[PDB]
RNA sequence: AGCACAGUCUUAACGAUGGAUGUCUUGGUUCCUACAGCGAUGAAGGCCGCAGCAAAAUGCGAUACGCAAUGAAAAUUGCAGUGACUGAAUCAUCAGAAUGCUGAAUGUAAACUACACCAAUUCCCUGGGAAUAGUGGUACUCCUACAGAAA
RNA sequence: ACAUCUCCCUAGUGCAGAUCUUGGUGGAAGUAGCAACUAUUCAAAUGAGAACUUUGAAGACUGAAGUGGAGAAGGGUUUCUUGUCAACUGUGAUUGAACAAGAGUUAGCCGCUCCUAAGGGAUAGCUGAAAAGUGUUUAAAGGGGUCCCCGUCUCAAAAGGGAA
RNA sequence: AUACUGACGUGCAAAUCGUUCAUUUCAAUCACGUUUAGGGGCGAAAGACUAAUCGAAAAGCCUAUUAGCUGGUUAUUUUCGA
RNA sequence: UCUUAACCCACUCGUCUUGAAACACGGACCAAGGAGUCUAGCAAAUGUGCAAGUGUAUAUGAUUCUUUAAACAUUUUACGCA
RNA sequence: UGUAGGAGACCGAUAGCAAACAAGUACCGUGAGGGAAAGAUGAAAUAGUACUCAGGAAUGAGCAAUUAAAUAGUACCUGAAA
RNA sequence: GAUGUUAGGAGGGCAAAUCCGCCGAAUUUAAGCAUAUAAUUAAGCGGAAGAAAAGAAAAUAACUAUGAUUCCUUUAGUAACG
């Protein structure tokens, strides 16, 4: 058989089952049983392991700008009213 | 010293020095001021304007006075109309001095710098 | 160009005439800037700039019109009203939080803790 | 394939930009590119 | 185990690697609990912020000999005293509600 | 203008080769001190944009490497270009305004820019006139109130 | 930027070797080798330079189960024009599927998009600490009608069905 | 994919190539989509197969598992020495 | 000092093994990195301070505040061990 | 853990966080995942190689030339051993 | 008990170092192994906070008794369990 254990096994290859996922944007949405591997997508669950120390760092609050807690920060520390301003001329 | 405020390191030193805001870019480009003017206006050292003239104290430029031409805020560097360089190529420009090595002899007056010298005073 | 305080002086119509202006005038900036002339290239900025101020002041005037429109009357709508922290917006009042039932009451008022000194 | 999704059209159009070499201009005041037959986006 | 050697009784066997922790803290922390009661007392006007409590025996066999602190007075030694619950919460005498006041002595 | 032996091995001198050593160091390291939660009023995450010349991490979000405001405050500059003699050019602060598409993600969907339904909607002017197919709302569970039905 | 043998503390403190770890480098060696697939020649042009670029003339071969056309998967600007030769194009190279600058894919009718299937995901329930396991099965639920009569939903075919 | 135990055996290839040979209208072959998942599946049974992985896949962790066993275990002189 | 000579002598080092020049095993080469440590409790040794006592524990205190994260102090039946 | 300080009898680019850097990146894996290599010219390049000659060009040389210094020319400090 | 895009509100999800719940192993030790051991540890699913939970006696004592909680020093490597 030339579609063999080995080589010749590798030129069958096509169609791939796994996809981009737009909850993850790390390829990881499995087409046929749709579901992403690495976030749960059609779970409201983020698929959040704690086994793997690797894989719990390389995504966390502070990889993505986060652009309303970074824009939260010192608002904090500052203790403004909400609508106040500085003073006129 | 005595203030558990501020770093002593070396470290966090250097790195305010490179990474600078403008109102401290102006602090580290102040000069010295010259001896009679030290009198009258109080103060030992102003910061560097456009069309100050200063004398150079230190280098191989030394003793020469001048007008400033253009101050290098990222460089830090302030050039004067008679320290010119001829290039490489023979193109002509200013050396860049840094400020520790002139002493301030006429300052520009202008609205900001009275301020400055009422603040001062 | 075109500064802050005189468009806070316009009324709205006068406003929107000037925002209209600037973006017929950037339009042929932009279309200038797609030929392959090179000529006001630079302005375009200053421009984007200039339309940037004229709706923020719209913008500004136009809040503070709503908020004057809702001043009182106990509810602003939702995103109108005050947005703080979650956890902040749920406590419980310090009103409500020092209220205290009538036996508590006499207890506090009778028998306060007072200052001392001795010989 | 031949067929295309609007998502991954884009997708490749932003990575086929990004490519392209820097400005000269930039040195005056280029670490990553791929290669088609080599290097594939891994999508 | 071997030659002249007692037997051990170490309890390293479980993962006390996770389980173990050392003080660095001690007089820092000393210096803490200083200014937290200074900055107290400084802010009550000065005023003693101290908490008199009553003598009591100390326990059993051993120590029956011994008297020190207690939780609190007492309404019998209060009543004695002259003096309400209210007013010895209101005073720095130390309060209690079942601590009995027991022999005449004491 | 002559004369050398060759090859192989060894020695010294001088170079190539290589990146060790030495010297640094806007970084790591551990400790101590200090504060310490975000979210349907739409977070974190992810896309897609956005630079005059601009690909990138950075930065920002259709007003987009900043808008307004305050405090500093005269430069900017690789080229082009933009200002001064102090709401302009530059910073820092940052409370106001603004914050695409998504995403718990919530109208039905999803390898889809696919598809419902109810409100048509916005601006300008001082009680009216103009624009635009545009903009919202409508998930599941709970609660209080009301409703009309079912003892 | 360097010492202390004056004294004394402290330590990630002394390497030839671990089929040591990591990095560089030799002898082996200008050697093994560049042998599937019948074959090229002459002249000219280009250029610094031509066995293998281009043009022409010959010779030949593929031989309709084609190295010919089309399309699916998969790839994704590889396309195309205009330049072009640092490195690459296991020989040469002016060539190029390399590099640089641009250009370019136009739909009421072709596809997708629509419909249901094998299937999948849920509601209704019910279990299970939850996570999940199930799916009309102990329901007060989308359509047609002058207040009445009917009804589980939803995604799932780029070769089935499907207007033009 | 039977044989030449052919060529090849630092390959054209971690199973290719040549010649020979079996199959060719049905228990047929092919595509796409789909189902069944790890002591589990699935198996015209060979412990076969389940992504160059199998008498128990891949990934990560308990873990620096454990090893009476193998290997290695770094400057100098002097003294006593099995 | 380096350099060849010449007479006489001169077997691969490490290694496990009673025994390796071995037809025993590891080593193409060079550079850098590269292996008895740390904690707990215990023991003897020797130093040191005190002695029928000893240690000062948690902690308090101070005219102690870059270095102070240590140093200093403790208004007569606390506890460990003896 | 996030943020902010202050530290050191810590490491000094094969070390120290995987990361002194455009690194949780490149790159590899069907995917869960796995995961690098990678700092330094000079005081000043507003001193970054002008000019000439020989070269098709690359380049080379110079009576020419910056610098204190170019067997200091950006694959730029020092530049060991093999 | 239904039904409501009736009017007003709330929950969902994320982040996790420390915190609180559940649910919950084995490598390992005994030079074997079964009870014991790892360990009411890891992983899993949930909930919180700047601390949390715990807390005002159905308590300890047998004294001349003490008298909510938490924490340290200790009892104590002891009673006890095997």
């Amino acid at each position: 058989g030339k579609a063999g254990k080995g080589t010749g096994s590798f030129g069958k290859r096509n169609g791939k089952t796994h996809f981009l996922c737009l909850r993850c944007g790390k390829r990881s949405y499995h087409l046929q049983k749709k579901k992403c591997a690495s976030c749960g997508y059609p779970s409201a669950k983020k698929r959040r392991f704690n086994w793997s120390v690797k894989a719990k760092r390389r995504n966390t609050t502070g990889t993505g700008r986060c652009r309303y807690i970074k824009t939260l920060r010192r608002k904090l520390k500052n203790k403004f009213t909400e609508g106040s301003t500085p003073k006129p001329k | 010293k005595f203030n558990k405020q501020k770093s002593s390191s070396r470290r966090k030193m250097r790195k305010a020095h490179f990474t600078a805001p403008a109102g401290l870019r102006r602090k580290i480009m102040s000069s010295k001021l010259s001896k009679e003017l030290r009198l009258k206006y109080k103060t030992r050292s102003l910061p560097v304007r456009k069309d100050d003239e200063v004398l150079i104290c230190r280098g191989h430029n030394h003793g020469r006075e001048g007008k400033v031409v253009k101050i290098n805020r990222k460089r830090y560097k302030i050039y004067v109309e008679r320290v010119t360089r001829e290039k490489v190529n023979g193109e002509s420009t200013f050396i860049g001095i840094h400020p520790s090595n002139v002493v301030l002899t006429k300052l520009k007056v202008d609205k900001n710098r009275k301020k400055i010298l009422d603040r001062k005073a | 160009n075109v500064k802050a305080y005189e468009l806070r002086t316009l009324k709205k119509k006068e406003l929107l005439d000037k925002l209209d202006e600037l973006k017929k005038e950037l339009s042929g900036l932009r279309i200038s800037k797609a030929l392959g002339n090179s000529a006001k290239n630079s302005k375009i900025h200053g421009v984007r700039k200039n339309v940037a101020r004229v709706l923020t002041v719209y913008n500004q005037k136009r809040k503070m019109e709503l908020r004057q429109l809702y001043k009182n009357k106990k509810f602003k709508p939702y995103n109108l009203r005050k947005k703080l922290t979650k956890n902040k917006r749920l406590q419980l009042s310090p009103k409500q939080k020092a209220a205290m039932t009538l036996r508590q009451k006499k207890k506090v008022q009778n028998f306060p803790q007072r200052k001392y000194l001795v010989v | 394939g031949s067929i295309k999704r609007f998502r991954l059209k884009q997708r490749l159009g932003k990575c086929r930009r990004q490519n392209r070499p820097v400005p000269h201009w930039y040195r005056l005041k280029n670490t990553k590119r791929r290669h088609w037959r080599r290097t594939k986006l891994g999508l | 185990v071997a030659h002249n050697n007692v037997l051990p009784n170490v309890h390293l066997h479980k993962w006390w690697q996770h389980r173990v922790r050392v003080n660095f803290s001690k007089n820092i922390k000393k210096k803490k609990r200083r200014l937290l009661r200074e900055k107290r007392r400084k802010a009550n006007g000065g005023t003693p912020i101290e908490k008199l409590h009553p003598i009591v025996h100390c326990p059993t066999q051993r120590y029956n000999f011994r008297t020190r602190l207690g939780k609190g007075f007492t309404f019998e030694e209060l009543k004695g005293a002259g003096l309400t619950p209210r007013a010895a919460q209101t005073i720095g005498i130390c309060y209690d509600k079942r601590r009995k006041n027991r022999s005449e002595e004491s």
